[PDB]
RNA sequence: CCCCGGCGAGGGGAGUGAAAAAGAACCUGAAACCGUGUACGUACAAGCAGUGGGAGCACGCUUAGGCGUGUGACUGCGUAC
RNA sequence: ACGGGGCUAAACCAUGCACCGAAGCUGCGGCAGCGACGCUUAUGCGUUGUUGGGUAGGGGAGCGUUCUGUAAGCCUGCGAA
């Protein structure tokens, strides 16, 4: 019962250098080179999906605070001032407001300064 | 006339005959869903900001689908300590077609 | 009974351990044995 | 209508008859002529005569007309190596590569 | 739905001028350099350059506190061995008086193409004329 | 003695070519962690 | 059998054959490696070369839109096994 | 001999209220292990509690390859490997 190794072999070779298309060099031909990034691509994608959260919402703090300050506050008070308020708009929806609907977002200000005052 | 509501843990900004991609909701396809807590209305400089509630508000939708998304892969690994384990995930979703926002 | 409907009782036919073939069986790369020394060598190991 | 002539096994390197067929690419076949004739390399004498091939082929073969013919096409591969064994310095040997080539000629009036 | 991403090709910069007479140095540059990034704008992308233009005028009357017009010692090295230069802010400001702002707002720029690119929308002047009328610039009280 | 060798089957004795300390320029000062 | 070539090597036709990319360097004809063509990117730009975000361009779709494929300016994080 | 720019506070001390901040906690969806109780099982389902970083190493369950039987069967020149 002998058994021969080449059509098994051959496919999880070609299997491991079809995910590593587009990549540099030996990284995209050789076997020893490709199998190695394939790993390292899974790796920096379980991490930056967890990064991902921590990016957007970066991003939706930046733009609030801008538009909160076109309107005379800070984003510190425009936040204390909606949870006062009773307002459970999330940063991704607020940041959104802020640049499509930019009256809609002066009557939230205006709704966080009367809940300070 | 764009509305806000929240649904599976997530909020969204929706408006009439937009197709909207949620959690799986245990609703069979085909049948109309409402959205009772609606978070904000807004109609053309008329904002109804609700506090946290709109009431009056509901949002109607129609389940069009549901399905799995694109798989994921995942994969861990530790160098030099002989450790690696490999996973896939879909995630479930359904999709739904936003029919009226009455205020 | 056929002699492709046969089977043997559940718990019979467990299957033998197989050393050093990766990482996913548990058993690569030592088979069992550890790091360096008597025992892991082959034919290794005292007396009784 | 294409034509083609070809050498196969070429005695030089693919690197060195390149030089010679990167010269006449797309060129008219009677102004490629020229380039050929006055170049100094025994590439060229190579090429040249594919080049005449192809177009007697094309005149012959396909009833084109010679002032028609362009080079549409000119690529060379490698061909097989021989392996010769070259004494060195306090026994040892070192393995000579005599590298060969694969010329190929494409002309068309099209 | 996708987070809005601003398209370079259709932001809209607007051009300034501001007036550095009298103003602290460290102060007045971490405003330039909002605005230069784009901060003080809802449509802030980080890979976008939605900042603004700002022309600086009298340059040479910025002020600092302290001591530190004598003992702020600016160095740079020349890429010869033994090639440490230095000097101080009184230096600066009389053999070449723009670079104080504009060493100071390049600190506060990000590191890259992109804030490589912030930098050149920033126009230092040392007097109290720029050439710039054709822009119409707004008079930014900052 | 190498004594089929298939590259070179001239030659049985061939570290006079790449160990150091059998080079004919091989000089004992360059062994002076002593 | 005809043509180019040195009465060469090698090739193009013609013909045989189910097939000649079965032509004697001959069944199938993988990979490393080396080329030709096309799309996109690239000459102010610093590092394990990916990953997360993402403009523009090209080709397909199908529409009263924004999906698929290729490329990837710019940007967060990131020192192989 | 602040990470840099810079800072006379953007330093230090005391008090106070906001906010940012992790794979921690919560929300929504999914999978599995071990207990307990049950539409009743025939050993599977339902409810509920809890658990699921991991080297050496121990335990459990699988995929695929060649060969023998089932197979003088089944697929295949209308195209097998
Ligand atoms: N006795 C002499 C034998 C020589 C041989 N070719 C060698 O290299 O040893
Ligand atoms: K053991
Ligand atoms: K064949
Ligand atoms: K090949
Ligand atoms: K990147
Ligand atoms: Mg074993
Ligand atoms: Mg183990
Ligand atoms: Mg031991
Ligand atoms: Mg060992
Ligand atoms: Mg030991
Ligand atoms: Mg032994
Ligand atoms: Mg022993
Ligand atoms: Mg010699
Ligand atoms: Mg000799
Ligand atoms: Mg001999
Ligand atoms: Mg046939
Ligand atoms: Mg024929
Ligand atoms: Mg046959
Ligand atoms: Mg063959
Ligand atoms: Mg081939
Ligand atoms: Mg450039
Ligand atoms: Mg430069
Ligand atoms: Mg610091
Ligand atoms: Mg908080
Ligand atoms: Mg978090
Ligand atoms: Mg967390
Ligand atoms: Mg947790
Ligand atoms: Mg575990
Ligand atoms: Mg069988
Ligand atoms: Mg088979």
């Amino acid at each position: 019962a002998r058994v021969k190794r080449g059509v098994i072999a051959r496919a999880r070779h070609k299997k491991i250098l079809k995910q590593a298309k587009g990549y540099y060099g030996a990284r995209s031909r050789v076997y020893r080179v490709a199998f190695q990034a394939v790993i390292k691509a899974g790796q920096y994608a379980y991490r930056d999906r967890r990064q991902r959260k921590r990016q957007f919402r970066q991003l939706w703090i930046a733009r609030i605070n801008a538009a909160a300050r076109q309107n005379g506050i800070s984003y510190s008070k425009f936040i204390n001032g909606l949870k006062k308020a009773s307002v459970e708009i999330d940063r991704k929806i607020l940041a959104d407001i802020a640049v499509f609907d930019k009256v809609a977002f002066t009557a939230l200000v205006e709704k966080a300064k009367a809940a300070l005052a | 006339m764009y509305a806000v509501f929240q649904s599976g843990g997530k909020q969204h900004r929706v408006s009439e005959g937009q197709t909207v991609r949620l959690e799986k909701l245990d609703i069979a396809t085909g049948e109309t869903v409402e959205f009772a807590e609606v978070l904000m209305i807004a109609n053309g400089e008329e904002v109804k900001i609700g506090v946290p509630f709109v009431d009056g508000g509901v949002i109607k939708a129609e389940v069009v689908a549901h399905g799995r998304g694109e798989k994921v892969k995942i994969v861990k690994f530790r160098r030099r300590k002989h450790y690696r384990k490999q996973q896939g995930h879909r995630q479930w979703f359904t999709d739904v077609k936003i029919t009226g926002i009455s205020a | 009974m056929r002699l492709n409907t046969l089977s043997p009782a559940e718990g019979s036919k467990k299957a033998g351990k197989r050393l050093g073939r990766g990482i996913g069986s548990g058993l690569g790369k030592t088979g069992g044995r550890g790091h360096k020394g008597q025992k892991s060598r082959s034919g290794g190991g005292v007396r009784r | 209508m294409e034509t083609i002539a070809k050498h196969r096994h070429a005695r030089s390197s693919a690197q060195k008859v390149r030089l010679v067929a990167d010269l006449i690419r797309g060129k008219k076949v009677s102004q490629a002529l020229d380039i050929l004739t006055y170049t100094n390399k025994k590439a060229a004498v190579l090429v040249k005569k594919v080049l005449e091939s192809a177009i007697a082929n094309a005149e012959h073969n396909d009833g084109a007309d010679i002032d028609d013919l362009k080079v549409t096409k000119i690529f060379v591969d490698e061909g097989p190596s021989m392996k010769r064994i070259m004494p060195r310095a306090k026994g040892r040997a070192d393995r000579i590569l005599k590298r060969t080539s694969h010329i190929t000629v494409v002309v068309s009036d099209r | 739905m996708k987070t809005f991403t601003a398209k370079p090709e259709t932001v809209k910069r607007d051009w300034y001028v501001v007036d550095a007479t009298g103003k602290t140095l460290g102060r007045l540059a971490t405003e330039l350099a909002r605005r230069l990034r784009g901060k003080h704008k809802a449509e802030y992308t980080p890979h976008v350059d939605t900042g603004d233009y700002i022309i600086v005028l009298n340059a040479d009357k910025v002020a600092v506190t302290g001591n530190k017009r004598t003992d702020k010692v600016y160095y740079h090295h020349t890429g010869h061995i033994g090639g440490i230069k230095q000097a101080t802010f009184e230096e600066m400001i009389a053999r070449r008086p723009e670079r104080v702002i504009e060493i100071a707002v390049k600190g506060m720029l990000p590191k890259g193409p992109l804030g490589r690119a912030m930098f050149r929308k920033l126009k230092v002047y040392a007097g109290n004329e720029h050439n710039h009328a054709a822009q119409q610039p707004q008079v930014l009280d900052i | 003695m190498e004594n089929n060798s298939r590259t070179m089957p001239h030659i049985r004795r061939t570290t006079h070519i790449m160990k150091f300390a059998h080079r004919n320029s091989f000089d004992f000062h360059f062994f002076n962690a002593r």
